[PDB]
RNA sequence: CCACAGAG
């Protein structure tokens, strides 16, 4: 019944605006050992439709064979992840410092799903050269046709990718929270009737 | 001095406040105060073509009130209007805001036609009327209501009964060798139904607008899911036997070089036979079939296809158990997978069919006079607006009269949806109501929708079926029941999020089979860890009154699921809840019951009753009285004697006769010669039938105490001598005797109106 | 042959309430019963059968 | 729209000339009653 | 009817260790299906044989089962007796709702009084869920009764579209109305099956 | 047996539900012989012989290797050997393997090579899919087969299917006394006579089911009128 | 065969390009295995059911006979368990079943 | 590199015993129903508590809770304060082995919620036209969720 | 001309 230790929330960063990628294609553990994270060599985000694209240099040592890759997909040696940022309010990432639990909000969850740009690409090649070869008001467009079409004519922004920036993000987040105590304004019994 | 015995004081109570005709009566109240303002919010704004300035907007609308005096407007009586063979109504006053040149004009009070009331409503002169005020009025005060006079004739919308809606059914067909999975979406715009069948061992979607079958993983590659090992875990799960079945459909992408959502989506769009209205690319022709074409009640907005892709694939996973052993299908004649419509919708269906041909028609007229350059005032509404106003009133009147149904809108035929309300006795009024009609009526099927299947205790009738070649497609609403209404499912998708839901688009793919999944209203919604107490809980708060009673938790351990349901439709029955082997609903409770407070909705509110639906009851262990207790127990039976219907009350120890015979008599006391109603004298009915001498029942049922059949009998008591007193008794006849006769026994009277109009011709 | 012995117990629990003056209940799964039918007819001086 | 009736429908069917009109036909001289026993009659 | 019931539970508890022996051949659940309705057949053929035995001259019911001008034994011993399982398409009650017959019975279960059995007597009235049980098996009678006319009727039109051209001539032979000989003496022997 | 016997057999279906063929036995007074003669007529698939059936690749040559084993054919009694699976395995039409490509190793394993794009992934999975439901032994159109006593102790032998001919030829079965309830193939095997004689047995076997009492002159005037 | 990828977790598709080499290959990355040296295989267990017996102790208290048996690399025995069944028509000679007594492999003549 | 780019072979269970392993599974990676619940939150507390004390001061550890999405309001130092910071509540655990959130004045139960099998990780976003920037600020390691108690 | 509703 009694508690014997307590470990106390702390909430902040409500400006920082994380988010998550959750990676459909690989296991979080090899065997009983976790898993190696794979090296990053560039993203891209979408303002409006909130798309990531995230490329990851694959092995060219083994198991390639070049040759198919030059043959028909122009030599791609990248293998691209492309995933929707969805908002899932409730959702905290949490760090422990000093046995007290740090809690920061995220604002989106993308789940990064295996994207073939160069089947595309081979894919319109072809229709142009069966189409160019032989011949053979105006809004009206709403739903996801609206959301495509804003994904596709949007402008792809650049991103940087940075690490052990963990420190300062530590830092900055037990600063804005170290200053604040905060008091309960109502009971439990409040609680219940209203969204519990 | 009060036991648990006598517990079953809690039925007249239901019976007090509720009635035992609320099923027509709370949905056209429902339909009167809200579907109004509802079809009005859909459509209330007319632009014109041709001068674009004029704007007409409807701001409210309502039914026999006007907005300047509060008193309700004068409405015939409804015995006038039987006499007089007009319909009983009342006029649509709706609020209006136009321009005049440029004037913003508001005006109020602008009639678009009669809406007929029934009888009995919050609309009509017979709502809280007592008895002399319902003399007055030349109405009899034991008379159900919920019937709408039209044109002199009464008439009846019989509850109509459909497989649920928004549901996936799975079917065998072992003769032929097929299993497959439909979805019959049906929402504003589209009704349309989906099938996932089985091919030559290969699982194919196939829709009527789509023009070939299409290979279930070309549409799992199109919905979001590009990986197929995402696909194979989605559909089989850890599993040896399901991925056996299932490799064929994975290895059918790979032989039709499709592996990019681009190549899945044109291929779906190259088949979809709808293009119309200046189509656009066959990738975006494919996206529009994939968001609203295959499912259409579930609808994506964003880039995001998960919900889609997860219901697709919980459907090819019932598929596929399906494959794997013919047992796990359920029963489309199970009667949690059966709704019931009321006339509250279908009237709210035929006034939107009828107000969008009016509006179509006014802005056709308006654009017809606007056009010309002669316009004086922009050429008021009001001045134009009655010729198409009377059209609204006769197709109200002519869709209740005739009984034909056709709306073009919603591409729905009907036919057979009103009765002429049976006036041979008194009885037979009352159990002309509360009659259920299935869906179809050509199949012969024995063993199918005809026979009787167990899920139907306490939910509908258990002898009163109609004789004949319609035995067991007519049933009977049970004495205690209650249907559902319609309830909006945000809030509860939040409570679920709040309670531990673990959302969908944050959860893993490959372990989403490992753990109990929830579903509202047949959607997939998320994943909880702990399912049992995830019900518990769920059922505690809609005890305790923070959530609507109607809602409904059930756990399917065999689809290792648990279930909301939401939507209305629902057949339910109050029961009481035990816990620890002990009733909720103590001797106290019942005392003060007895002594005039705590009426039943008290009973609700402090947790003590509660509804359950047949899914609902799949979940329950309930007991049929207080020596039956175990601590197993969940729920225990209030009494049951209301598994037999208001007809079947009529019979004297039920449980003593053969089945048949009960069926017999239910069928057979509609056709008793009594007294009609206590205005009997004062209406002029077709063909009416009357005894001279009533008799109470020597031994009477309690149902016939709560349907009032003692104040308006039907027969008379008899001194029968149960021998062969001569040859004239043989095969069933009997022997009268002559002097009770004249003495009065068995008297009758018909009568007969006959009835002549003086057409005045147009010479 | 339509084996109706609920019937015979209406005929009984009719003249055993007529004799004793008070309508009689025949409720489904319970109503009054026949015991005290026969008892109730026994002290009108009728038959415990009818 | 309600479909017209050709001869081949005034032919065919329960109602056609062939099974409603000379296969059986209504007869004159014809009546129809409830029945009632009387073993007092003969049985001929 | 409770050694019925007895012997009954005990193989239920066998089946569900799973030492059931299938003599039949059948799987497990047929072969307990089948021995529980040999039971029950077997304890309705008792009951209602010790209940004819024990009544006594001058009762109505056997003087008209006597008779053989209405009833049977069958309707008496249903009557004064045990009424028996009640059979619905061959087996027992089906499971309408999630493996179990009513909500009032306990989840997994086989008993008898839940897949079906009435031990009560029509004079001693029925429990409810005997009631709805019986009902069941009114509803199938009357819902058979009312369908099989259509299939009989159109089955005796045809036959009788195909014999109705058959006459027997005057020199013994069986014709058809074009003059061909379909049997040469009827049925081997020339006999009216009326005489 | 009732209104949809009558209706199937007065309307002369060539398929029915149900299609009976009952047998008597040369040796009916021996369980062991009952079983043996059971295990010709009765088909057992190759799921029912194999351990399993495997697809191997070598470095240029794609198979698949089945593992019988002699226990389970020893244990039933089937007259089936290595090569008779073989021979038997060549038989299946849908497979469209050509009679040269099944080879036996040891005295269990048997290989079935498939030999040339991506089209001998896909041939060879059809081929795995498939094999473990092919034919062996028995008659394919025989559902199963139930060993029966009567009541004076003989034993005889009913199988569902519609292959009477075969049936009625096999060794061990008497062929001058094995009948069937199915009409058409006692015509098609035994002439318009026996057709007719079926006719009448099985109209009057439904109808003295029920007890009618209906004469049996009526029924064979039927039948000289369907034959 | 249901090997699925490590880059694009998709169906593996063995292909012989035009060497005549099998290789694993994945028609929606690039990535295939060579299959030189070691071999790989599925194996799908088919169910062992217990199906009835024919011979269940039909060689009890029963006279043996003087025959040689087929296998002589295992056993020497001479003496033999015979039963004689009657198998085939009545017109044919009566088959028997006999057994070895150390080895048994037991076999039939008609 | 080698088991990463080699041929994975997927998860096969028998249908028979598929429930058998689940428990299994579960572990393997990270009335009766009534007891077997009780089992699961016993032995999900040990590990929550084991997994708190594993991460004190580790650097790219990272654990997701999953809180109610309408908190408890509070007074500004009445706007009911939506947007929280500072210090709202405590991770208190009993004598007896079992856990317990309190925020503010609202105890909560807890537990892990479903488990996922494959790579997490969390990201700090800093989107500007002159400058951006994204930063992995470390693996996500598991996750829990923090249900209301009534 | 249809569709309900009952009676065998
Ligand atoms: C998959 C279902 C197969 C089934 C419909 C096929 C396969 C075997 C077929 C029968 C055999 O051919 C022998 C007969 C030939 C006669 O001419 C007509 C009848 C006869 C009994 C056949 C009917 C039918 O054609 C059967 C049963
Ligand atoms: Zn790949
Ligand atoms: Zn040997």
């Amino acid at each position: 019944d009694p508690v014997i230790e307590e470990f106390p929330l702390k909430i902040s960063g409500e400006e920082e605006s994380l988010h998550v990628f959750q990676y459909a294609n690989r296991p979080r553990l090899v065997g009983r050992k976790p898993a190696e994270h794979p090296f990053i060599s560039a993203a891209r985000y979408k303002p409006k439709s909130h798309l990531w694209e995230i490329d990851i240099p694959l092995d060219e040592q083994a198991f390639y064979n070049k040759d198919k890759a030059e043959s028909e997909w122009n030599g791609v040696n990248v293998q691209t992840l492309k995933g929707v940022g969805v908002e899932n309010n409730g959702q905290y990432a949490a760090f422990v410092k000093d046995m007290q639990v740090y809690l920061v909000p995220i604002e989106r969850v993308a789940q990064l799903k295996p994207f073939f740009k160069y089947i595309d690409d081979a894919n319109v090649t072809r229709k142009q050269e069966d189409a160019r070869r032989n011949p053979n008001s105006q809004n009206r467009l709403t739903g996801s046709l609206l959301a495509h079409k804003v994904a596709d004519e949007e402008a792809n922004i650049e991103l940087t990718w940075a690490e052990g920036t963990f420190e300062q993000f530590k830092d900055t987040i037990v600063k804005e929270a170290e200053d604040k105590t905060l008091v309960a304004l109502e009971k439990q019994e409040d609680y219940i009737d209203n969204l519990v | 001095i009060n036991t648990a015995q006598d517990k079953w004081h809690l039925l007249p109570a239901f019976l007090k406040v509720k009635g035992l005709v609320k099923q027509h009566l709370d949905s056209f109240n429902y339909f009167v105060d809200t579907d109004l303002k509802k079809i009005i919010k859909a459509n209330q704004l007319i632009l014109s073509d041709v001068d674009p300035e004029f704007y007409l907007k409807y701001v409210d609308i309502r039914v026999g009130k006007k907005s300047s005096s509060s008193t309700k407007d004068y409405l015939t009586p409804p015995h006038e209007c039987r006499l007089r063979d007009m319909t009983y109504s009342a006029p649509i006053y709706v609020d209006i805001e136009y321009t005049r040149g440029r004037n913003i004009i508001m005006h109020k009070d602008v009639e678009i036609g009669r809406m007929p009331i029934m009888l009995r409503s919050n609309k009509c002169i017979l709502y809280d009327a007592d008895e002399s005020k319902m003399a007055k009025l030349n109405e009899c005060p034991l008379d159900p209501g919920g019937y709408f006079i039209v044109n002199g004739t009464e008439k009846v919308i019989l509850v109509q009964e459909q497989l649920s809606k928004n549901r996936i059914i799975v079917e065998a067909d072992e003769k032929k060798g097929i299993v497959q999975a439909s979805v019959t979406s049906s929402t504003h715009e589209r009704k349309s139904k989906t099938y996932v069948i089985t091919k030559n061992g290969k699982i194919y979607l196939k829709h009527n607008s789509i023009a070939e079958e299409i290979p279930i993983a070309i549409v799992l590659k199109a919905c979001g899911i590009l990986s197929d090992l995402e696909i194979m875990q989605l559909v089989c799960g850890n599993d040896s036997s399901y991925q056996d079945i299932f490799a064929v459909n994975l290895e059918e992408s790979s032989k039709l070089d499709i592996y990019t959502q681009q190549q899945a989506l044109e291929y779906i769009g190259a088949k979809v036979k709808t293009m119309r209205r200046q189509k656009l690319t066959i990738l975006q022709e494919g996206i529009e079939a994939i968001a609203t074409t295959v499912i259409a009640h579930l609808t994506v907005e964003a880039l995001d296809f998960r919900e889609k892709a997860l219901y697709i694939a919980m459907m090819t996973r019932r598929v596929v158990m399906a494959m794997y052993n013919p047992k796990m299908i359920d029963d489309r004649d199970y009667v949690g997978n059966k709704r019931l419509e009321l006339a509250g919708q279908l009237i709210s269906l035929l006034f939107e069919d009828l107000f969008k041909k009016f509006n179509n028609d006014f802005k056709l007229s308006i654009d017809k006079v606007l056009k010309k350059p002669n316009r004086a005032m922009e050429y008021d509404a009001l001045l134009s607006i009655n010729v198409h106003s009377n059209n609204i009133t006769s197709g109200l009147n002519r869709a209740i009269s005739t009984g034909n149904w056709s709306l073009k809108r919603f591409k729905m035929e009907r036919a057979g949806v009103t009765h002429v309300l049976s006036r041979l006795s008194y009885i037979s009024a009352l159990g002309m109501m509360t009659r259920i009609s299935s869906q179809f009526e050509k199949s012969r099927k024995v063993s199918g929708p005809r026979a009787l299947q167990p899920s139907q205790f306490g939910m509908l009738c258990t002898a009163d079926t109609p004789e004949g070649e319609a035995c067991g497609l007519v049933k009977n609403l049970a004495l205690m029941t209650h249907i559902t209404t319609d309830d909006e499912e945000e809030p509860i998708k939040k409570l679920c999020y709040v309670l531990g839901v673990e959302d969908i688009t944050l959860i893993d793919s490959a372990s989403l089979h490992l753990n109990y999944g929830v579903y509202l209203n047949g959607t997939l919604i998320g994943s909880i860890r702990f399912p049992t107490k995830f019900v518990t809980q769920f059922r505690h708060l809609r005890r305790t009154g923070k959530v609507s009673e109607f809602i409904s938790i059930y756990s399917n351990s065999h689809q290792m699921a648990v279930h909301i349901a939401t939507d209305g439709g629902r057949i339910c029955r109050p029961l009481i809840i035990v816990s620890d082997g002990q009733s909720r609903v103590k001797d106290i409770h019942l005392r003060k019951l007895l002594d005039g407070e705590l009426d039943f909705d008290d009973f609700l509110k402090l947790g003590l009753v509660e509804y359950l639906d047949v899914n609902e009851e799949n979940d329950s262990y309930i007991a049929l009285y207080e020596k039956d207790i175990v601590p197993s127990m969940t729920h225990l039976e209030i009494e049951p004697f209301t598994i037999l219907g208001a007809v079947a009350g009529l019979i004297p120890y039920p449980h003593h006769n053969q089945s048949p015979r009960n069926t017999y008599q239910c069928a057979m006391g509609k056709q008793a010669i009594g007294a009609i109603a206590y205005n009997q004298f004062k209406r002029i009915d077709t063909l009416l039938y009357l005894m001279t001498y009533p008799q109470q029942p020597m031994v009477k049922t309690k149902t016939i105490e709560l349907i009032d059949y003692d104040k308006l009998p039907a027969g008379q008591n008899a001194t029968v001598a149960v021998m062969s007193y001569s040859g004239y008794d043989i095969e069933d006849a009997l022997v009268l005797n002559k002097s009770s006769i004249d003495r009065g026994f068995g008297r009758c009277e018909t009568r007969r109106k006959t009835t002549t109009v003086l057409k005045r011709y147009a010479n | 042959s339509r084996m109706t012995v609920g019937k015979m117990i209406e005929l009984i629990s009719g003249k055993a309430g007529v004799l004793n003056g008070t309508l009689e209940y025949g409720t489904c799964f319970g109503g009054s019963k026949l015991e005290d039918m026969s008892k109730i007819l026994v002290d009108q001086g009728f038959n415990y059968s009818g | 729209v309600k479909p017209i009736r050709g001869f081949c429908q005034r032919l065919k069917g329960k109602q056609g000339r062939f099974r409603g009109n000379l296969s059986g036909k209504r007869v004159d001289f014809s009546g129809r009653t409830v029945i009632s026993p009387d073993p007092n009659l003969s049985i001929d | 009817v409770e050694i019925a019931y007895h012997k009954c539970d005990e193989l239920i508890t066998l089946f569900n260790k799973g030492e059931l022996e299938t003599q039949p051949g059948c799987n497990e659940e047929q072969t307990l299906e089948a021995k529980i309705g040999g039971l029950l057949s077997k304890v309705r053929e008792e009951v209602g044989d010790v209940c004819i035995n024990e009544l006594d001259n001058w009762n109505a019911p056997l003087i008209m089962a006597t008779c053989g001008s209405k009833g049977s034994t069958l309707n008496v011993s249903q009557m004064v007796a045990v009424v028996g399982q009640q059979i619905i398409s061959g087996n027992r009650v089906p499971d309408g709702f999630q493996d179990r017959s009513l909500p009032h019975f306990p989840k997994n279960s086989k008993t008898p009084q839940s897949k079906g059995f009435v031990r009560n007597s029509f004079f001693s009235g029925l429990s409810p869920p005997e009631f709805l049980f019986h009902a069941i098996s009114g509803r199938e009678g009357l819902v058979d009764t009312a369908v099989k006319t259509a299939e009989t009727g159109y089955m005796s039109r045809r036959l009788m579209k195909s014999l109705e051209d058959l006459s027997c001539q005057y020199d013994n032979t069986v014709r058809t109305s074009a003059n061909g000989i379909v049997q040469f003496t009827y049925g081997g022997d020339g006999l009216d099956p009326l005489e | 047996l009732g209104v949809p016997r009558i209706k199937e057999i007065i309307n002369a279906s060539k398929v029915i539900s149900t299609p009976i063929i009952n047998a008597v036995l040369v040796n009916d007074n021996d369980e062991r012989a009952a079983r043996v003669v059971k295990g010709r007529v009765e088909k057992t698939l190759l799921s029912d012989v194999a351990f399993y059936v495997q697809d191997v690749y070598k470095d240029n040559l794609s198979f698949i290797q089945v593992r019988i084993d002699l226990g389970t054919i020893d244990k039933l009694q089937l007259e089936l050997t290595i090569e008779d699976i073989a021979v038997a395995i060549t038989r299946a039409s849908k497979l469209k393997i050509q009679a040269s490509d099944v080879n036996i190793i040891g005295k269990d394993r048997i290989a079935i090579n498939v030999f040339p794009e991506n089209d001998v992934f896909y041939r060879m999975q059809q081929l795995r899919r498939a094999l473990p439901d092919v034919v062996v032994k028995g008659l394919p159109d025989i559902s199963r087969a139930v060993i029966n006593i009567r009541d004076d102790g003989k034993r005889e032998l009913l199988v569902e299917g519609y292959g009477l001919r075969d049936v009625m030829c096999t060794d061990g079965v008497i062929g001058s006394r094995t009948t069937t309830n199915h009409v058409l193939e006692v015509f098609s095997v035994l002439g318009i006579e026996a057709a007719r004689y079926s006719i009448i047995r099985e109209i009057n076997y439904t109808m003295s089911n029920h007890g009618m009492s209906v004469d049996p002159r009526h029924i064979q005037l039927l039948g000289d009128v369907m034959t | 065969m249901l090997s699925f990828c490590p880059s694009c977790n998709n169906m593996l598709l063995i292909t012989s390009g035009d060497s005549g080499v099998y290789t694993l290959a994945c028609r929606s990355c690039p990535y295939e295995f060579p299959i030189e040296g070691i071999e790989i295989y599925d194996r799908k267990k088919l169910p062992r059911k217990e199906v009835d017996d024919v011979l269940g102790g039909g060689w009890d208290n029963v006279d043996q006979t003087k025959t040689q048996c087929p296998n002589y690399d295992t056993c020497g025995g001479e003496s033999a368990y015979f039963f004689q069944l009657q198998i085939r028509s009545a017109d044919e000679p009566m088959t028997t079943f006999y057994k070895c007594v150390n080895c048994g492999h037991r076999w039939k003549e008609n | 590199r080698i088991e990463q780019l080699f041929p994975v072979r997927p998860v096969r269970v028998r249908h028979e015993d598929v429930e058998t392993v689940k428990r299994e599974i579960q572990e393997a990676l990270s009335g009766k129903e009534a007891a077997a619940e009780l089992e699961l939150l016993n032995a999900d507390h040990q590990h929550i508590l084991r997994k708190l004390k594993k991460m004190n001061n580790k650097p790219e550890r990272f654990m997701v809770f999953q809180l109610p999405t309408r908190l408890p309001a509070f007074e500004r130092p009445a706007l009911s304060t939506r947007e929280l910071a500072g210090k709202v509540g405590s991770i208190r655990v009993h004598k007896s082995g079992k856990l317990s959130v309190k925020i503010g004045n609202v105890v909560m139960d807890i537990g892990k919620g479903a488990e996922t099998t494959f790579l997490q990780d969390v990201i700090a976003l800093s989107i500007a036209d002159d400058a951006s920037s994204a930063e992995l600020l470390g693996r996500v390691d598991g996750k829990i969720v923090v249900t209301p108690q009534i």
